[PDB]
């Protein structure tokens, strides 16, 4: 059907600044069971329940703080 | 819109009046007496300049020495206005942020379990680094601008009293467009502010991840994200420049009129009723 | 000088950020007014036809000051063309030349200024008059009075039209803001309200329903502002309707109406459903035909609620209360749609 | 007495018909009234029409600008002639109508000729345009009449009415000429087929609302349109719909664009072009000179033009200051009286008004120029932070070549040095100026003055870069303060992030009196940040004190050359609070220059790195 589009995650995790949902997305159609299974998958449940707002925090560096392993696996997701 | 008509207030009284008595009892004699001294000043050495040539078209002979005394005394005085107004601003500073230091030592922890602490280095920060160096001059400027201004419309009516009575319809049409710029003032600064701090928020994180930016082919989206970032800042800052530019024409135009009719009446009042022609001189300066 | 608006940032101060109806529109308003953007139409040139119909439509001061302007302007010209004339000829010149003069006792400009009133006007008092021997002065006469005359003749033309339009002015017509969907005669129907003000009636009264979707086609066609027009269930499918107490135009819902697909959990203020009820009829005192648009969002409709009966039998006639006219109380109306109610009745 | 239109004397014997009619300069003169009236009457009530009714709608005639400026120069000149006129009857009882009501009224149609032009110019009516050519026409025809008459009888350019009617002539012209020219263009009269005209597709959409590039030139100067907007503030809050997307013309897209044309020229060309930071400057000269010489233009203009403020009181106070004041016209032609011009300037009232109409053109230029400069600079600004993204996109992530240039560094490029390039092309028509302006001051001080203003006016010459001095030492000073600053910011976010682990650990006695004495570091930096600030602000509001005392007292004691007369010693005072102004601003406009000139080192420097390329299919 010149490269056509690849993911990637990087060793040491990039994060926007925005929200979470945002944040996975990264500018696709939102396709609600997919992302809830993705979440789900993602082991990020802990996070989001102890985050103040959950999946509309201002996820990411300047914004609400995380750690490694959750950065690494919402990167993954 | 209750709440936001509340919104639009100077709001003097909560934060100015905190701030002067936070200032002292002796820096706020000493500011003020100072200011209005100063300018005080500036206004006899224009006067005397005047009757000094009025008289030079042919009292006393030798008005130099008079001359020479108002200058000093003027410039003696500018000189304690600024050291006076920038020793309240440091001094404030010093009185603001230990208390303030001292008020966060006994906060509780639910405070700090529900603000979010953007806010608190924010307020921490921002504001006191403005009042470290932004306020003090403002506040400077300010109070030399509007005393200036004071007697720069009373020396004009003490020329020609028509103008006093012609004063009214053009101080009330500067009250209203002075009124409203700041309505839209206020706003369009914020809204700058607001629109600026993203934009180099997302020059950093494209900076520090451009690897995977590259990996998706995502290019020409972050391009279009970027474009409209631009965009929509410098559309804020056009609408800041063209609301001041509005200001300074209108404002241009009253002080047009405000000449056109010190002229006219200075020159009426000097022709039949022989006003003295320095006094005219003066006047229109 | 000032602050200079501080042209010195010397560093980018890191802040961090601190916290601190209008999604779709309607082109037919409550009231009734419409608004669509005719974007991109080739624009057919202006003639002063338009111009001359803008003068029809104004309001009364502005006629009266249109043509006060208008007369004025009139005369003050002509009487300076007067005056340059009887200038030229040298009678604005002094007495006793044997040259008769152009104009008789025109002596300064007010002179002529009252000349022309006269002329004009058609007073013509005669102290002044026209003479011979000055054509130009025949030729100027005879243009002013056409153009005088012209003017009156469109000054009566205009105050015509406005005494004959003006008295078709007034629009009263008044529905609800609130319609509503209920059970009557076991089957379920909307339900709307109707009435009129200003105690005229109303021949012909004609009223038309509208759903407005965007409904994309089952074989794939898409449409962006799909109309459906809806019965109106009247005793003989006919859409007539006659106007004295304000009624309920009820549309009964079938299989055949698109609301057989409606909800409440469909009636969210979100949706694309979009009701337009149109009145067309002909005030009988004028007999200019009107109409009376009216239109209805999700958010407008309150589902299962009736209306307060309006018509009181007092002692001599019948009174009509429009202060309780749009009021609406609960019932007991099911959630239930259309298909599903009527296979529960059919098994029942 | 009645009040005629011309003289009343010898028994108004001034209204004959000897010899012909044109011969009569009465006549001549009332003449010309008819076509202004003839516009005043036929257009009022079409105008009327306007002001009364039951967006998108925008178009501008091929010639906009022309007629503006034009009927400008017009109506000046118009107002000079009433000037002339009210001048020219001072000798006689009578009002002598004749002499200047014609041009009043002319003037009056004019500005109802602008009206009529706007409104028929909103509403795309091109045929109704046909009632204002012929006025100019007929109104050329009889001035040009009244002007060949003056010539018969030899008034000549001796008189000022000759030159006036000569040069309203000239404008005519050139403006009968415009309407002419709308003719050849649309083709609406007497044409078969008219070209279409299409509304500027920018605003074809109805969202925009900053329309200021597209509206009557007036209009661009006096921003009248900003009132709609502006009272719209006052009603609801600014959010972000009200403020539309910006006319296509300023997309940072499109500036992004005139930049790559201009490197693309400078490259094609010049070949051995390493685009370099000589380069990046011929390409933002070559993208943006128009428009910065527009604005150096209008600057220089307000500066000329604010240079009479001074010179026109000086006149006032000087005619004012005789002792006999007593003047009257001398000269005569025919029984009505001629006012030269190197008289008609003395008069006091018309210097007054001439000040009041070169007050509002200059305070209108200077506005239109800073507005213009800065427009500019904003859309320098989009296209060099597009540029900059764009050699972003193309960085090569190398070790060297990404570690030796952090985020934080690049977005401290970004932030600051295109910042300081827009400030410096909102400057730049000031360091064009400010020379010029300081020139033609001092040559006029030293005029006015004679050997004392250039002896006097070298203390604030001399004053201005003392005032650099102390704001590079500020500079310095501040620079130290933000390190000490940014110190305590550190220390305090450590203290607070932690602030449960500290309230538990009960250390925030220590924690805090450390804060405390980094304070008390930072305060002493403070202090000598806020004492060379003091030092500015006395230097530059008592230095013009000074100055004009030293020039007064040494006019007076060390030359003693003639008395100090009121008109030079005011002249002398505003021509310094004018030239004052930008020998204050000269130190900003040089340090701004010189941080511009390392940004764009920066700038290039960063955009002359790796750069890593995919093969392309
Ligand atoms: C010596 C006699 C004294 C009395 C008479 C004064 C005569 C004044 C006429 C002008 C003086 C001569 C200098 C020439 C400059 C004239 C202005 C001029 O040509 O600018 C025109 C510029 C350019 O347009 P653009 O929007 O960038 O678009 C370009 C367009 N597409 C193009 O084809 O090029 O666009 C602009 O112009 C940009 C906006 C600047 C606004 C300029 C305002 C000044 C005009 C006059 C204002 C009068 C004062 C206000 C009166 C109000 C009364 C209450
Ligand atoms: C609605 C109101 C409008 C008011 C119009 C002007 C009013 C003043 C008229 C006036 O004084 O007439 C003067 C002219 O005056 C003119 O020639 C007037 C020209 C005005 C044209 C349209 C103005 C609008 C007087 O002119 P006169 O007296 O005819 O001149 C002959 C002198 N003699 C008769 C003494 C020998
Ligand atoms: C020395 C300073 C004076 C001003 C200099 C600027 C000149 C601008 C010329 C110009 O606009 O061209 C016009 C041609 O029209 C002509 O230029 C010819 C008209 C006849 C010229 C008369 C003879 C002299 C065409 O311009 P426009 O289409 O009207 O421009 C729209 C401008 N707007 C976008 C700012 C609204
Ligand atoms: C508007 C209508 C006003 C008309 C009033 C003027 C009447 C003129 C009658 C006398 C006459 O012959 O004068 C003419 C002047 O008028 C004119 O030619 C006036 C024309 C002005 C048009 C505007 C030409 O007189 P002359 O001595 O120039 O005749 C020899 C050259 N053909
Ligand atoms: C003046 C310009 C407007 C056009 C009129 C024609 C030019 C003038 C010709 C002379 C004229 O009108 O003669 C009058 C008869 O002609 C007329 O009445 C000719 C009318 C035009 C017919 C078409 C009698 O003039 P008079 O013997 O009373 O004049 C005595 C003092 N010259
Ligand atoms: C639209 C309206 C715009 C009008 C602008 C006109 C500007 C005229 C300025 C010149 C001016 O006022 O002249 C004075 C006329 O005053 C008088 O003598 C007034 C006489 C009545 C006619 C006005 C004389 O001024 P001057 O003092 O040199 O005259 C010597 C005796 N005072
Ligand atoms: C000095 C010479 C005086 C000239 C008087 C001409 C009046 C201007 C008529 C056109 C006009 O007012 O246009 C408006 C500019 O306002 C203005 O021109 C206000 C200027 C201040 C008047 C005093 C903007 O209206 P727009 O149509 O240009 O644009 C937006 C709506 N369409
Ligand atoms: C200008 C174009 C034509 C110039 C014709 C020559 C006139 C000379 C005028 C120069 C001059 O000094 O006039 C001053 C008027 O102010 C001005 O010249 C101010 C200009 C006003 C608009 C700019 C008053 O000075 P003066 O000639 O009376 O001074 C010496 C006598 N004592
Ligand atoms: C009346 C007479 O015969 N001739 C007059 C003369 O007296 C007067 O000086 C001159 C200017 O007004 O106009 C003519």
């Amino acid at each position: 059907l010149s490269r056509g589009p690849v993911a990637y995650a990087s060793q040491k995790p990039w994060l926007l600044n925005a929200t979470v949902e945002e944040n996975i997305t990264f500018e696709s159609p939102f396709n609600k069971q997919r992302y809830k299974m993705v979440i789900e998958a993602c082991s990020l449940q802990p996070d989001i329940d102890i985050l103040p707002h959950g999946d509309q925090t201002q996820i990411g560096e300047r914004g609400i703080n995380l750690s490694g392993g959750q950065r690494q696996r919402i990167s993954v997701a | 819109l209750s709440s936001v008509l509340h919104q639009r207030a100077k709001i003097p009284w909560r934060a100015c009046t905190k701030y002067l008595s936070s200032a002292g009892i002796l820096l706020l004699s000493l500011l003020v007496f100072s200011q209005l001294l100063k300018h005080m000043v500036l206004v006899a050495i224009d006067y005397w300049l005047a009757k000094w040539t009025d008289s030079a078209l042919v009292d006393q002979s030798v008005y130099a020495m008079v001359f020479t005394l108002l200058c000093s005394l003027g410039i003696v005085l500018c000189l304690v206005t600024s050291v006076t107004v920038e020793w309240t601003g440091l001094k404030v500073a010093k009185r603001l942020h230990r208390s303030l230091l001292n008020r966060i030592i006994l906060a509780p922890m639910r405070f700090f379990e529900t603000t979010p602490l953007g806010s608190i280095l924010n307020r921490f920060s921002s504001d006191c680094n403005t009042i470290d160096q932004h306020i003090p001059s403002t506040l400077e400027c300010l109070s030399r601008s509007t005393l200036l201004c004071v007697s720069a419309l009373t020396v004009i009516s003490y020329v020609t009293p028509v103008f006093l009575v012609a004063l009214l319809p053009l101080a009330v049409v500067c009250y209203f467009i002075q009124k409203y710029f700041r309505v839209a003032s206020r706003d369009l600064q914020q809204l700058d502010d607001t629109t600026q701090l993203p934009l180099v928020s997302h020059f950093a994180e494209t900076v520090e991840g451009l690897t995977t930016i590259r990996a998706f082919r995502y290019e020409a989206r972050f391009q279009q994200k970027l474009l409209e970032y631009t965009d929509s800042n410098n559309i804020a800052s056009l609408f800041l420049t063209a609301a001041n530019r509005w200001l300074e024409v209108c404002m241009e135009y009253i002080g047009a009129c405000v000449v056109l009719i010190a002229a006219a009446t200075s020159i009426s009042n000097s022709l039949h009723r022989e006003l003295s022609a320095g006094l005219v001189g003066l006047g229109l300066t | 000088m000032l602050s200079r608006k501080g042209i010195i940032p010397e560093e980018y101060v890191l802040t961090r950020l601190a916290e601190d109806r209008e999604r779709r529109a309607r082109f037919v308003s409550k009231k009734g007014n419409c608004n669509v953007a005719h974007k991109n139409i080739r624009e057919q040139g202006r003639f002063l036809q338009d111009v001359f119909t803008t003068l029809v439509d104004l309001k009364w001061p502005h006629t009266l000051l249109i043509f006060t302007m208008s007369f004025l302007c009139s005369w003050l010209l002509f009487a300076m063309v007067w005056w340059l004339i009887a200038f030229a000829h040298g009678d604005l010149a002094p007495g006793e030349g044997t040259n008769v003069p152009c104009v008789t006792s025109i002596h300064s400009f007010s002179s002529a200024f009252l000349f022309s009133i006269e002329v004009q006007v058609t007073i013509g008092f005669g102290g002044r008059m026209v003479t011979e021997e000055c054509p130009l002065a025949i030729l100027i006469l005879i243009v002013q009075n056409i153009v005088g005359l012209m003017i009156n003749a469109i000054m009566l033309g205009c105050i015509f039209m406005k005494t004959a339009q003006a008295h078709r002015r007034a629009e009263t017509l008044i529905f609800s803001k609130h319609a509503v969907i209920t059970l009557r005669h076991g089957r379920l129907c909307f339900m709307l309200r109707v009435g009129d003000l200003r105690k005229s009636m109303i021949i012909s009264a004609t009223i038309h329903m509208q759903v407005v979707r965007k409904t994309t086609s089952p074989e794939g066609e898409v449409v962006p502002l799909h109309q459906v027009d809806i019965p109106m269930e009247n005793g003989v499918g006919g859409n007539s309707i006659f106007l004295v107490a304000p009624l309920i135009i009820y549309h009964v819902i079938d299989s055949n109406s698109p609301l057989y697909d409606l909800a409440p959990s469909d009636l969210h203020h979100h949706q694309d459903l979009e009701i337009i009820v149109i009145l067309e009829g002909v005030v009988e005192t004028t007999g200019i035909t009107t109409q009376a648009r009216t239109s209805y969002l999700a958010d407008e409709i309150l589902w299962g609620q009736r209306f307060v009966p309006i018509v009181a039998e007092e002692d001599g006639r019948y009174s009509v209360d429009y202060s309780k006219f749009g009021n609406t109380v609960k019932v007991p109306t099911p959630l239930c749609t259309a298909r599903q109610l009527d296979e529960d009745r059919s098994l029942l | 007495m009645p009040l005629a239109f011309c003289g009343t004397e010898n028994h108004s014997a001034a209204y004959r018909v000897d010899q012909g009619v044109l011969n009569n300069g009465c006549f001549v003169d009332a003449l010309n009234v008819v076509p202004h009236v003839f516009l005043l009457f036929i257009t009022f009530p079409i105008l009327f029409i306007g002001w009364g009714s039951q967006h998108s709608t925008w178009l501008h005639f091929p010639g906009h600008n022309l007629r503006w400026i034009l009927t400008f120069i017009l109506l000046f000149v118009l107002v000079c002639e009433i000037a002339e006129g009210i001048l020219s009857d001072g000798v006689t009882e009578s009002r002598h109508l004749h002499l200047y009501m014609p041009a009043g009224m002319a003037f009056m149609a004019a500005i109802t000729s602008v009206v009529y032009y706007h409104n028929i110019e909103t509403s795309n009516f091109p045929k109704l345009l046909i009632a204002l050519l012929i006025y100019w026409t007929l109104a050329f025809i009889t001035k040009t009449i009244k002007f060949v008459k003056f010539y018969d009888h030899a008034i000549g350019f001796s008189q000022l009415r000759f030159c006036l009617t000569g040069l309203l002539v000239i404008l005519y012209g050139m403006l009968l000429l415009v309407e002419v020219n709308v003719i050849r263009v649309r083709r609406y009269i007497f044409f078969k087929t008219p070209r279409e005209v299409k509304p500027p597709e920018d605003l074809q959409d109805l969202g925009v609302r900053f329309l200021q590039p597209f509206v009557n030139l007036l209009s661009k100067g006096t921003y009248w349109w900003m009132n709609a907007f502006i009272k719209t503030a006052h009603k609801k809050p600014i959010d972000l719909r009200a403020i539309a997307k910006l006319p296509i013309a300023m997309r940072a897209l499109t500036n992004y664009q005139r930049l790559c044309v201009a490197f693309d020229a400078q490259a094609r060309k010049d070949t051995q072009s390493p685009q370099g930071a000589r380069a990046i400057w011929r390409a933002l000269c070559h993208a943006f000179g128009r428009r910065l010489i527009l604005s150096s233009t209008f600057r220089i203009l307000a500066d000329l033009l604010g240079f009479a403020g001074p010179l026109c009181i000086f006149g006032i106070v000087d005619h004012l200051g005789k002792e006999n004041h007593v003047f009257q016209p001398k000269t005569q032609f025919l029984g009505v009286y001629f006012v030269s011009s190197q008289e008609f300037l003395g008069n006091a009232y018309v210097l007054a008004v001439l000040l009041f109409l070169a007050l509002l053109l200059q305070r209108t230029f200077l506005q239109a120029s800073y507005y213009v400069a800065i427009e500019t600079g904003i859309n320098l600004r989009g296209a060099i932070q597009t540029k900059i993204y764009n050699k972003i996109m193309h960085m090569s992530t190398s070790n060297l070549s990404m570690g030796e240039m952090t985020a934080g560094q690049i977005c401290n490029l970004v932030a600051i040095d295109t910042n300081q390039l827009m400030w410096f092309f909102f400057l730049c028509p000031n360091l064009w100026t400010m020379p010029v302006q300081i020139i033609v001051g001092v040559i006029l001080l030293y005029y006015i003055l004679g050997v004392s203003a250039l002896i006097g006016a070298a203390v604030i010459i001399l004053l201005a870069p003392v005032q650099y001095f102390v704001a590079t030492k500020l500079s310095q000073a501040q620079r130290t303060t933000l390190e000490h600053s940014n110190e305590r910011l550190k220390q305090t976010n450590e203290m607070l992030r932690g602030m449960k682990l500290l309230k538990l650990y009960a250390w925030e006695s220590i924690f805090c009196s450390r804060v405390e004495v980094t304070r008390r570091k930072e305060m002493t930096s403070l202090r000598a940040f806020a004492v060379y600030t003091s030092i500015s602000i006395f230097m530059n509001t008592a230095i013009p004190i000074a100055a004009v005392l030293i020039t007064f007292v040494g006019h007076v004691s060390f030359f003693k050359e003639s008395d100090l007369s009121p008109s030079v010693a005011f002249a002398s005072l505003s021509l310094f609070h004018i030239l004052v102004t930008p020998l204050f601003l000269l130190s900003s406009v040089v340090r701004s220059t010189v941080k511009a000139l390392v940004s764009v080192q920066k700038l290039s420097e960063f955009l002359s790195s790796a750069e890593i390329r995919e093969e392309q299919c």
